[PDB]
C-alpha cells in the first residue's frame, strides 16, 4: 500500500478505489472517483476550481506553509528496520497530527 | 526438406486402400434415402457420394506425392546413393504411375458428376454409382504392385542415417574385419557391431564427434573388395559414391 | 565458467538476473531450480536474494547497478524496497529514481567503474548515477542502438555487443570503457546479448542454446578461466572463420 | 535410429521376458475368437466378415489341391 | 570469397583500449568467493543447496519458501516481526528515518 | 435438417422448475457424514447477510504468479449472533 | 499460449476485436496494424474473436512500408486503453491502441519501441522485455 | 445437548479461520421475467413484428406440442441456490473493539463501514468474513454448512492473512476509513465555530 | 455523461496536454524543430504550419493571421501563464513532499518563467516575420 | 491377498517369490503385480521392461 493521493480531488485514495491514467508520457495520473475523473478529460483546471484543496492552499485558504507539513517527504533510502525506531514514529505520528 | 525424410506418412496394400475409402464414404455421407423422395434430391444423394469418394483417393494420393522426397534435383549424393537401394528407374515409374492414377480419378469423378445430372429415376442413377465406384475400384486393383513397393522404401527410408555433404566430415575406409568398427565405437557414442567376419555392416553409419568446438561426423563404410569394378555390389556400391561426392578426409 | 542454465524453459538469463561482483538478485516464480543454481556456483560467499520488481519477474532489466550501489525504477514499493535494504549489506546504496524512461536495464548498462547511458536521460538523473555508483558517465549509442543495456554486455575484463555492430563503432567505444571489445552473438545467435547473459569478474552465466563455439567466445572476452586474456582468439581462428 | 535399431537392440536384448506365450496363447485363444466373432459382428461387419471368411476356404481347397 | 572474410573479420579482430588516462582500475573479486571449495555434484559431504529443501518438504508447486531468515538484522530476534506500513492515513514510509 | 450450425444450450437445465422458493430459509438438503469416533462437533450454523466490502492481502500460494504479493479481492460480511438451543429431535431410518 | 509465451497469460478484459485498427509502436517502419486474427481465442456462435493487452494476434498493415505490407505477421499487443484491471487494486489504461510485431517463437523484428509498455504484457514476452524503453 | 438447553453458543465454537464453508440461501426475486433476461438469449434484430425481445422459432410439426426445455417467460429470483467452497477470512469477535485493525494496521476500528450498512445498521455481534459472493441480498437469512467431505485441494489449505480491511462508506464513493480523517482532511468547518 | 462530452472527449479524440506543450515552451531546441517540421504525407499542412500553444496545423498560412487574431488562441495564451499544475503540485497541497514544491516554485520563477516569456517573445517576431 | 506370503529373494538376484496355499489367491495376486508395471502408449520391442513371471513351483520342492 502506497496510499495515494488524487491528482484533481488532492484527496487520499485507498486501493481498489479510482482509476489511474497513464500518458504516453507515463506518468501516473490516478484519480479518488470518477467526478474527478471526468474533470481531467474535459480539462478543467483545479487551481480555478473551488472544491478542491489545490484552490485552497493556493487561494491564501487553509495553511500551506508550516513544519508539520514537513515531514511527508518520500524517502529513497530504505534504512535498515532497527525495530526500535518503529515505536518512535508510532508515537510520533500520532503526536504530529494533534499539532497541525 | 534435406537429410532423412522420416515424416512420409504410411501406405497401405491395395485392397485395404480401397476399403478405407469406401468405409470412409459409407460412414461420413448419409446412406438413406426412398425413391418417393423430390428427384433432385436423389441426384444431389447419389452426387454427393461420388463427389465424396473422389477426393478420398485423390487426397491420400496426394498425400504420397507429396510424400516421397522426389529423388532427381535433391543432391547428387543422395540422389545417386537412392538408386543404388531402390532403383532410380524403378523409382520414379512408380510414383508417376500413381499421378497417372490419380488424375484418372478425378477424370471417372467428373464425368459421372456430369452424367447424373439427367438421371431420371432411383434404378438408373443407383446404377451409375456401382459403376463410377467400380471403375474407381478397377484403378485401384490395377495398382496393387507399386503400391506394395512403396512400402517397403518408406519403411527403409526413414531408418536411412542422414548426413550432411557440406559439414566437416571424414571417412573410414578399409578391407572388412579390418578395425574400422572397433575404431569409430571408441572415437564417436555410435552403434556399430564388430563382429570378425567380413560382410558385417551393409550399410554407413555415422558417429558424431566434437574437435575445436565444432561439429565432426564419421563415417563408416562397409567396405571393398579388389573386384575390378564394373562388376560390384551394391553392399560395396554404397561405398564408393561417399568417398566420390563428399568433401572429405 | 560460462555456465549453462534454463528459467523454467527460458534462455533469457539477463532478464531475470542480476548480478555484480558483491550480489545476485533473481526472480521468485515457480520453483527455486534457478536459484538453485547460482546457489551452486556463488556458494555462500555473496548474498543472493529473491525479489520483486513492481511484482514483476522481469528484474534484470528494471534494474541497474554495481557492487557499489543499485537502482530501481519509481514503481518499487515499500515493500520490495525495504526487503532489498534488509538484504544486502551496507556498502550498498539503494535509491528509487524516477523519470519518464523505466528500465534501468534497458537505458544504463554498467560496471564498477565507467556507466554507458541512453541518450536521452535527464541530467538530474546523470547527476545522480556518478554520485550513486562512483562511475564515469558517457552518452553514447552502441551502432546506432539506442539501448544499452539490452544490446551490450560488461565487465571489468571485457565487453560483448550486438553483431552487427561496426569495426569503427568498436574501435571508438572501447576508448571509453577501456576494455576489449567483441562482436559477437549468443544463444543461437540472438543479437540480444544483455538480455541474454549476466557476467561479472568471475562468472558468465548464459542459456542451454548458447553453442559452445559461442561459450569459448564468451569464456575469452570475459576471461573467466585463467587465463584467456584474448590471445585464445588467436587460437579460435580457425573456429569463427569457418563458423561465419 | 540410423539403419535397422530394433534387430539390433533384439540382438542384444532381445524380445521380452515374456514374449514366446504371450505369442503362443494369442494363437491358442484363435479358434474362440474367430468362432466368437462369427457370432458378434453384427451390421455388414459380418456381411465383411464371411466374404473374407469364405476367401480362406477357398484357398486352402486350392492348396491342399 | 573475400566478400565474407571483411564481415567476419569484425567478430575476430577485437578492439583494443589506447589507456587513455592515469586512472587505474581493477577487476574486484573478494577473496571469499576465491576461498570457495567448489561444488561437486557427487559429493557425499556438500551445501545442501535449496532444490533439495524444496523437495523435502516438499515438491516443486507446493513448497513455501520463507522470504525472511535469511537477510541482515542486528538482532536475529525482530527477523519474524511485521511492518505496520499504515497508522492512520499517511501511512508509515513517508515518516520514518533516522533521526 | 440438422442445425447446421451447433451451439451449447442456453440455460442449465438442472435448474428446474425455475419457481418461487418454498420460503425465505432454504431447507438443508445434505449434513455432512458421521463418523462415530470423533467429538461431538456441530455441523452446521446461520445468520444474516449484510456485507459486501473490499480486502487487500497478501497471497502465500506457491505457483500461482501471485505468489508473495499483494492482491485485492471482495468479501461478504454474514451477521453473526450467538445462537441458543431449544430442542432434540430423533430420526428413524425406515425402509421408506 | 503456444509458443513464446513463459507463464500462465492471465486473465484481463479484451479491449480490442476483430477488424480494429490499431498503432504500430516499434522502428519497423508500418504506421497502422489491422488485426484480423487472435490466437488462443475460444470459439462461440456469434462471438467475435477479441484481443487485449498482451495477446499475440495476425493482422496486417495498411500504412507504412510496402514491402512489409500485402501479408499477415505476428503482433503483441502492448498498450490498450480499455480499462483493465490490476489485481493489486487499481484500473488502468493507456492512450491508445498499438502493438509490436514479432516471430512466432517471439523475437522482435523491430528494434526499439518507442512509447511506454504495459507491466502485464511486459512479463510475458521478454523479448519485449528486452526492447522496452518504459515499462508501465 | 441435554446440557444445551437453554443455552447460547459461539460462533468460533464452530468454525475458525482458513476453513471451507459453503452457504445456502434464498435469492434475490425480481418478479416477473423477461424471457431474454431470464435465461441469456440472443435478441431478434429490430422493428420485428409481434416483438424482438423473445425467441422466435419455438416447434415443428413434430411433436406437436412445446417441449419442456425451450426457455419460456417466467419468474427470475427467489430461488433456493446451494454455493460450495467459500472461504472463511475473519472471525472477529464484536465485543471486542478494533476489530477492523489487522496486527497490520492497528487503527483501531469497527467493521462498521461509515454511515453503518447500506439498509443495514452496525455489526455490533460477532461476525464472519468470507470472500466471494453469498447468494442471497442483504438482510436475509443464509445458512452455512461445513463442506459435506474432505473437499480439500490446495485452494483449502492456505493460510490468509488478511493486511487491510476498508471500512469506508458504500453509500456514493466513500474516501474515509474513520471520521476522524474526515474530521482531519477538511479542516474545521462553519459549524464548528 | 451527456452526448457531447462523450463525443468531444473519448479517450480516442485527444488533446496535447499542456505540460508537454509548456515543456516545448521551456527552451530553445523546442523551439527551433517544432519550427522546423520537415514535410510528412498526412499532417493538414505537410507538416508546416504548426502553432504550439494550440497544438494544431493549420493548411495555410492564411490560417495562422486568422488564428493569432482569434479569442481561441488568447485563451491557450492565458492558460499557460502560471505554474503548469504537475503531480507535484497536486500532492503538496494535501501536504506532502513540500521541498520539492519549494524548489519548483522557485525555478519556475527564476530560471523557466521569463525564459518561457522569452521564447514567447521570439514567436511574436518570428511569425510577424512571415505574416 | 489373504493367506498368501511374499518374500524378497535372497542370494539371487532381483528376484521376488510368492507363496500360498491356494491356486488362485497366488496366481491371481501374482499376475494383478505384472498387469500393474505395464508399459503404457510406447513401441514394446524396444522397451522391455516390468515384471514377469518367471517360474512356477511348489513349496515342496522335493515331492
Ligand atoms: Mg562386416
Ligand atoms: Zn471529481
Ligand atoms: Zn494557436
Amino acid at each position: 500500500m502506497r496510499i495515494y493521493q488524487c491528482h484533481f480531488c488532492s484527496s487520499p485514495c485507498y486501493p481498489g478505489h479510482g482509476i489511474m491514467f497513464v500518458r504516453n508520457d507515463a506518468k501516473e495520473f490516478r484519480f479518488c472517483r470518477s467526478k474527478c475523473h471526468k474533470a481531467f478529460k474535459q480539462r478543467r483546471n483545479p487551481r480555478k476550481l473551488k472544491w478542491t484543496k489545490a484552490f485552497r492552499k493556493a487561494a491564501g485558504k487553509e495553511l500551506a506553509v508550516d513544519s508539520t507539513l514537513t515531514f511527508a517527504q518520500r524517502r529513497n533510502v530504505p534504512v535498515r528496520y532497527n525495530r526500535e525506531l518503529v515505536a518512535t514514529t508510532l508515537k510520533a505520528m500520532a503526536r504530529i497530527e494533534e499539532i497541525r | 526438406m534435406q537429410l532423412s525424410w522420416k515424416d512420409i506418412p504410411t501406405v497401405a496394400p491395395a485392397n485395404d486402400l480401397l476399403d478405407i475409402v469406401l468405409n470412409r464414404t459409407q460412414r461420413k455421407t448419409p446412406t438413406v434415402i426412398r425413391p418417393g423422395f423430390k428427384i433432385t434430391r436423389i441426384r444431389a444423394f447419389y452426387m454427393r457420394k461420388v463427389k465424396y469418394t473422389g477426393e478420398g483417393f485423390v487426397e491420400k494420393f496426394e498425400d504420397i506425392l507429396k510424400g516421397f522426397p522426389n529423388i532427381n534435383d535433391v543432391h547428387p549424393f543422395h540422389r545417386d546413393l537412392m538408386d543404388t537401394l531402390y532403383e532410380k528407374n524403378h523409382y520414379k515409374i512408380s510414383l508417376a504411375a500413381i499421378s497417372r492414377a490419380k488424375s484418372l480419378v478425378e477424370q471417372v469423378a467428373r464425368d459421372y458428376v456430369r452424367l447424373l445430372k439427367f438421371g431420371q429415376s432411383l434404378f438408373q442413377c443407383k446404377q451409375l454409382k456401382r459403376a463410377a465406384l467400380g471403375r474407381m475400384a478397377t484403378i485401384v486393383k490395377k495398382l496393387r504392385d507399386p503400391l506394395a513397393y512403396l512400402e517397403q522404401v518408406r519403411q527403409h527410408i526413414g531408418r536411412l542415417p542422414s548426413i550432411d555433404p557440406n559439414t566437416r566430415t571424414l571417412l573410414i575406409c578399409g578391407y572388412p574385419n579390418v578395425g574400422k568398427s572397433s575404431f569409430l565405437r571408441c572415437i564417436t557414442k555410435s552403434d556399430v557391431d564388430v563382429q570378425p567376419y567380413a560382410f558385417t555392416t551393409k550399410s554407413l553409419y555415422v558417429g558424431h564427434f566434437d574437435y575445436k568446438y565444432l561439429r565432426f561426423q564419421a563415417i563408416d563404410t562397409p567396405g571393398i573388395l579388389d573386384r575390378p569394378t564394373e562388376e560390384m555390389n551394391n553392399i560395396e556400391m554404397q561405398s564408393i559414391y561417399a568417398i566420390a561426392h563428399l568433401r572429405s578426409c | 565458467m560460462a555456465t549453462r542454465t534454463q528459467f523454467e524453459n527460458s534462455n533469457e538469463i539477463g532478464v531475470f538476473s542480476k548480478l555484480t561482483n558483491t550480489y545476485c538478485l533473481v526472480a521468485v516464480g515457480g520453483s527455486e531450480n534457478f536459484y538453485s543454481a547460482f546457489e551452486a556456483e556463488l556458494g555462500d560467499a555473496i548474498p543472493i536474494v529473491h525479489t520483486t520488481i513492481a511484482g514483476t519477474r522481469i528484474i534484470g532489466r528494471m534494474t541497474a547497478g554495481n557492487r557499489r550501489g543499485l537502482l530501481v525504477p519509481t514503481q518499487t514499493t515499500d515493500q520490495e524496497l525495504q526487503h532489498l535494504r534488509n538484504s544486502l549489506p551496507d556498502s550498498v546504496k539503494i535509491q528509487r529514481v524516477e523519470e519518464r524512461l523505466s528500465a534501468l536495464g534497458n537505458v544504463i548498462c554498467c560496471n564498477d567503474y565507467v556507466a554507458l547511458v541512453h541518450p536521452d536521460i535527464d541530467r538530474e538523473t546523470e547527476e545522480l548515477i556518478s554520485d550513486v555508483l562512483g562511475v564515469e558517465v558517457f552518452r553514447q549509442t552502441i551502432s546506432g542502438n539506442i539501448l544499452v543495456g539490452s544490446y551490450c554486455s560488461l565487465s571489468n575484463q571485457g565487453g560483448l555487443v550486438h553483431p552487427q555492430t561496426s569495426v569503427q563503432d568498436q574501435e571508438e567505444l572501447s576508448s571509453l570503457l577501456q576494455v576489449p571489445l567483441v562482436a559477437g552473438t549468443v544463444n543461437r545467435g540472438s543479437s540480444v546479448v544483455g538480455a541474454g547473459m549476466v557476467v561479472n569478474d568471475y562468472l558468465a552465466v548464459t542459456g542451454l542454446d548458447t553453442t559452445a563455439p559461442e561459450l569459448s567466445v564468451i569464456e575469452s572476452i570475459f576471461r573467466l578461466q585463467d587465463a584467456q586474456p584474448e590471445s585464445i582468439s588467436g587460437n579460435l581462428r580457425d573456429t569463427l572463420i569457418e563458423t561465419y | 535410429p540410423q539403419n535397422d535399431y530394433i534387430e539390433r537392440h533384439i540382438k542384444q536384448h532381445g524380445k521380452r521376458l515374456d514374449h514366446e506365450e504371450r505369442k503362443r496363447k494369442r494363437e491358442a485363444r484363435e479358434s474362440h475368437k474367430i468362432s466368437e466373432r462369427a457370432q458378434k459382428l453384427t451390421g455388414w461387419k459380418g456381411k465383411q466378415f464371411a466374404k473374407k471368411r469364405y476367401a480362406e476356404k477357398v484357398s486352402m481347397r486350392k492348396k491342399i489341391k | 570469397s573475400q566478400s565474407r572474410i571483411n564481415n567476419v573479420l569484425n567478430k575476430i579482430h577485437v578492439a583494443q583500449p589506447q589507456a587513455r588516462d592515469d586512472v587505474k582500475r581493477t577487476p574486484f573479486i573478494p577473496e571469499s568467493v576465491k576461498n570457495l571449495k567448489k561444488y561437486d555434484p557427487e559429493d557425499p559431504n556438500r551445501r545442501k543447496l535449496a532444490r533439495d529443501i524444496e523437495a523435502e518438504n516438499g515438491g516443486a508447486g507446493v513448497f513455501n519458501v520463507n522470504l525472511k531468515d535469511k537477510y541482515l538484522l542486528e538482532d536475529d530476534e525482530w527477523k519474524n516481526d511485521i511492518m505496520p506500513e499504515i497508522l492512520d492515513g499517511k501511512n508509515v514510509y513517508d515518516f520514518l528515518d533516522p533521526e | 435438417s440438422h442445425r447446421k450450425y451447433e451451439a451449447p444450450r442456453h440455460g442449465h437445465l438442472g435448474f428446474l422448475p425455475r419457481k418461487r422458493a418454498a420460503s425465505i430459509r432454504a431447507r438443508v438438503k445434505a449434513f455432512p457424514k458421521d463418523d462415530r469416533s470423533k467429538p461431538v462437533a456441530l455441523t452446521s450454523f446461520l445468520g444474516y447477510k449484510a456485507g459486501m466490502t473490499t480486502i487487500v492481502r497478501d497471497l502465500d500460494r506457491p505457483g500461482s504468479k501471485f505468489h508473495k504479493r499483494e492482491v485485492v479481492e471482495a468479501v461478504t460480511v454474514v451477521d453473526t449472533p450467538p445462537v441458543v438451543v431449544v430442542g432434540v429431535v430423533g430420526y428413524v431410518e425406515t425402509p421408506r | 499460449s503456444g509458443n513464446g509465451a513463459q507463464g500462465t497469460k492471465f486473465r484481463i478484459s479484451l479491449g480490442l476485436p476483430v477488424g480494429a485498427i490499431m498503432n504500430c509502436a516499434d522502428n519497423s517502419g508500418a504506421r497502422n496494424l489491422y488485426i484480423i486474427a487472435v490466437k488462443g481465442s475460444g470459439s462461440r456462435l456469434n462471438r467475435l474473436p477479441a484481443a487485449s493487452l498482451g495477446d499475440m494476434v495476425m493482422a496486417t498493415v495498411k500504412k507504412g512500408k510496402p514491402e512489409l505490407r500485402k501479408k499477415v505477421m505476428p503482433a503483441i499487443v502492448v498498450r490498450q486503453a480499455k480499462s483493465w484491471r490490476r489485481r493489486d487494486g487499481v484500473f488502468l489504461y493507456f492512450e491508445d491502441n498499438a502493438g509490436v510485431i514479432a516471430n512466432p517463437k517471439g523475437e522482435m523484428k523491430g528494434s526499439a519501441i518507442t512509447g511506454p509498455v504495459g507491466k502485464e504484457c511486459a512479463d510475458l514476452w521478454p523479448r519485449v522485455a528486452s526492447n522496452s524503453g518504459v515499462v508501465v | 445437548a441435554r446440557e444445551h438447553f437453554e443455552k447460547t453458543v459461539a460462533v468460533d465454537s464452530v468454525f475458525e479461520q482458513n476453513e471451507m464453508i459453503d452457504a445456502i440461501a434464498v435469492t434475490k426475486g425480481h418478479g416477473f421475467e423477461g424471457v431474454t433476461h431470464r435465461w441469456g438469449t440472443k435478441k431478434l434484430p429490430r422493428k420485428t413484428h409481434r416483438g424482438l425481445r423473445k425467441v422466435a422459432c419455438i416447434g415443428a410439426w413434430h411433436p406437436a406440442h412445446v417441449m419442456w426445455s425451450v426457455a419460456r417467460a417466467g419468474q427470475r429470483g427467489y430461488h433456493s441456490r446451494t454455493s460450495i467452497n467459500h472461504k472463511i477470512y475473519r472471525v472477529g469477535k464484536g465485543d471486542d473493539e478494533a476489530n477492523g485493525a489487522t496486527s497490520f494496521d492497528r487503527t483501531k476500528k469497527t467493521i462498521t463501514p461509515m454511515g453503518g450498512f447500506v439498509h443495514y445498521g452496525e455489526i455490533k455481534n460477532d461476525f464472519i468474513m468470507v470472500k466471494g459472493c453469498i447468494p442471497g441480498n442483504r438482510k436475509r437469512i443464509v445458512t452455512l454448512r461445513k463442506s459435506l467431505y474432505t473437499n480439500t485441494s490446495r485452494k483449502a489449505l492456505e493460510e490468509v492473512s488478511l493486511k487491510w480491511i476498508d471500512t469506508a462508506s458504500k453509500f456514493g464513493k466513500g474516501r474515509f476509513q474513520t471520521p476522524a480523517e474526515k474530521h482531519a482532511f477538511m479542516g474545521t468547518l462553519k459549524k464548528d465555530l | 455523461m451527456g452526448r457531447y462530452s462523450v463525443k468531444r472527449y473519448k479517450t480516442k479524440r485527444r488533446t496535447r496536454d499542456l505540460d508537454l506543450i509548456y515543456n516545448d515552451l521551456s527552451t530553445k531546441e523546442s523551439v527551433q524543430k517544432l519550427l522546423n517540421q520537415p514535410l510528412d504525407e498526412t499532417k493538414p499542412g505537410l507538416g508546416q504550419h504548426y502553432c504550439i500553444h494550440c497544438a494544431k496545423y493549420m493548411e495555410t498560412a492564411i490560417a495562422l493571421k486568422t488564428h493569432l487574431k482569434g479569442k481561441v488562441h488568447k485563451r491557450r495564451v492565458k492558460e499557460l501563464r502560471g505554474v503548469p499544475y504537475t503531480q507535484e503540485v497536486s500532492d503538496a497541497a494535501a501536504g506532502y513532499n513540500l521541498n520539492k514544491f519549494l524548489n519548483r516554485v522557485q525555478e519556475i520563477t527564476q530560471s523557466v518563467g521569463p525564459e518561457k516569456e522569452s521564447n514567447e517573445a521570439l514567436l511574436k517576431e518570428h511569425l510577424d516575420s512571415t505574416l | 491377498r489373504d493367506g498368501v506370503t511374499i518374500e524378497f529373494s535372497t542370494n539371487v538376484k532381483d528376484e521376488i517369490v510368492l507363496s500360498g496355499n491356494s491356486v488362485e489367491d497366488v496366481s491371481q495376486n501374482a499376475a494383478d503385480l505384472q498387469q500393474i508395471c505395464r508399459v503404457r502408449n510406447k513401441d514394446i520391442r524396444k522397451f522391455l521392461d516390468g515384471i514377469y513371471v518367471s517360474h512356477k513351483g511348489f513349496i515342496t520342492e522335493d515331492l
